[PDB]
Parts: C-alpha cells; structure tokens; sequence
C-alpha cells in the first residue's frame, strides 16, 4: 500500500 | 485486498502519469484472471490467428474486441483498463480521452525477436496514453530477456519495464516515451489498447487509405 514517489510501480496488492 | 479501481486511479494512476510519464500496477488482476487471460491468448495464439506484426518488429499480432467466442476474460481486461480511465476523470494531462483501439494482442516468439525503438505516435494520430498488460506466468528477464526500455525525455536514465505476469503499465504514446523491446528468448504475451485525445483524433492528421 505503499508508492515510492520517484518511482512508478506499485502493487495493487 | 487488492486496491479498489477508484483509489487506484486518483491516487496513483494519475499523480505517478503526470509526475514520471509511466506508470506500472503490479498484481492487476490476480492470479486466477491472470492465468485465464493466458489461456485465452495461447489458444488464439494455438489454433493460428496471430499474424505478423510487421526489420522493426519481430511480433505477431491480432486484434480483439472483446466479445468473440474465447475472449471474454480479455474482454474483462479491456473493460478493467476503461473502468481505470474513466476514473481518472479527466486528470490524466489536459487530454480529453474518449475512444480507444481493440486490443492488440501480440507474441514474440522468444529467438531473439523484438522491437526496435520507436515513438507510438510521432506523428499526432490521437493515441495519447498505452496501456499494456502482460501475462507471462514467472518471467524472469535474467533468463529470457524481453524487457520494454523506456527514454522519457528530459531524463537522462532509461526505465526498464520487465514484462512480468500481471502486470498493467501506461504511458504517454507521443515522442516523450521513445521505448524498445529489448531481444526476447521465450514465448512473451502482451495485450495493448491505446487511448485517444478526443480532439487530436479528430484533426485526422492522418488518412487511412484502403
Ligand atoms: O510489448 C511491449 O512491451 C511494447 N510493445 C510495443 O512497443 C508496441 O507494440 O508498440
Ligand atoms: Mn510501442
């Protein structure tokens, strides 16, 4: 649940 | 568990496009969806109706719109990915999204085949945003390679996309997205609908002749 901002990807799950 | 379509688009859909240009969800559908929309692509692939995508591409390619006999899980994807730009509302850039392709569904066929690199759109037919799913149960690009390499531009680092099992990425489709399939060395499955600004769609900069 958690988006690291300089990156793109995040798991849905 | 997974995270709902509607948080998923305001809260990261659109900040990580309008923030880097891409964007990945990971763990899109699940497993079990996943694994159907692999059965479905390798029996159309089985029963012979990919044709060349056709050097600058070594794929093989068909069109789906999603209600023919054997795709309804596709159908389900292609309806999954609306439902996510619907929900972003208008917030992705200043476009104005309201029409998409069919679904590509496209096979490199490992031996090495890929894709040179290449802008979606450079030369302004409306497609905006790409949004690919992939499907490829334990890839590993260790073993098989295949990675999508992205050059944003204005950056000076590339961004390697490993086309992994249930995996959903989009990205800009105009000439701030150069990208390339990298040499592919086992069966990669991926399924691509391009979204259209509405307007530029519209200016019919190009004509298709038949
Ligand atoms: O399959 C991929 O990862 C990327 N595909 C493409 O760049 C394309 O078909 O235009
Ligand atoms: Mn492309």
């Amino acid at each position: 649940x958690v988006w690291l901002t300089d990156t793109w990807v995040l798991s849905r799950t | 568990k997974p995270l709902p379509a509607l948080k998923l688009a305001l809260e990261y859909i659109v900040p990580a496009m309008n923030k880097h240009g891409i964007c990945v969800v990971d763990d899109f559908l699940g497993k079990e969806t996943g694994q159907q929309i692999g059965d479905e692509v390798r029996a159309l692939h089985d029963t012979g109706k990919f044709t060349d995508g056709q050097d600058i591409r070594g794929d093989k390619i068909t069109w789906i719109e999603g209600k023919e006999p054997g795709c309804e899980t596709i159908g389900l994807l292609m309806s999954s990915m609306d439902d996510l730009i619907r929900h972003c509302n208008g917030k992705l850039g200043s476009y104005k999204i309201n029409g998409r392709t069919k679904a590509m569904v496209a096979c490199y066929p490992g031996n090495g085949t890929g894709y040179v690199r290449h802008v979606d759109n450079p030369n302004g037919d409306g497609r905006c945003v790409t949004c690919i799913y992939y499907l490829n149960k334990d890839w590993d690009a260790k073993v098989s390679g295949g990675i999508l390499r992205i050059f944003p531009e204005g950056k000076a680092q590339f961004a390697d996309i490993e086309p992994k099992f249930d995996r959903l990425l989009f990205f800009w489709s105009d000439r701030r997205n150069p990208h390339e399939v990298q040499p592919a060395y086992a069966t990669r499955y991926a399924i691509t609908v391009w979204y259209f600004d509405a307007d530029e769609r519209a200016a019919a900069k190009v004509k298709y002749l038949t």
